[PDB]
């Protein structure tokens, strides 16, 4: 549209188990602190895997919390042109019509 | 927990990351606020002679 400036922006939201999402809601098992915010992210190590599952107990409680994250792109608009100029003799006397 | 926190001030919410922030952060009414004219008194008082 007109009137809304020379840029365009968009949002991605990125899964839950992604290594770019970066947050401080996590929880673990234990009901501790941690800092990951995400399961295992990107990891195929099953030894990362067994570490870091949702297990719960017969009690439940405050365990295994998770967040998210979104992400922003953009782009922009700019302008271009170029001209040329000529004279009435060099269109009248020239040897070759149609040189326009 | 998931916060609003102040994006404006330089606090930005939970859900944005490093990358992102908020668009809309304020409202825009589009009415804008406009002076009248002034008052004239000596001029209703001439009269007009054509040249």
């Amino acid at each position: 549209p007109k009137h809304y400036g020379k840029t365009i922006k968009v949002y991605e939201y990125v899964p839950l188990l992604d290594d770019r999402n970066i947050n401080d809601q996590g929880i673990d098992a234990s009901g501790a602190t941690i800092v990951n915010g995400n399961l295992y992210g990107s990891s195929k190590d099953i030894g990362n895997i067994t570490s870091k599952l949702p297990l719960l107990t017969e009690n439940g409680g405050r365990v295994n919390r998770v967040g998210f994250t979104r992400i922003a792109r953009e782009g922009s608009i700019h302008k271009f042109g170029f001209f040329y100029e000529f004279t009435q003799e060099s269109i009248d006397f020239d040897s070759d019509d149609g040189l326009m | 927990m998931l916060n609003y926190n102040a994006p404006t001030d330089g606090q930005k919410s939970s859900i944005d990351g490093a990358n992102s922030d908020q668009m809309q952060t304020f409202f825009w009414l589009k009415k804008a606020i406009i002076t009248a004219r002034k008052e004239q008194y000596f001029m209703p008082l001439a009269s007009v002679t054509n040249m």
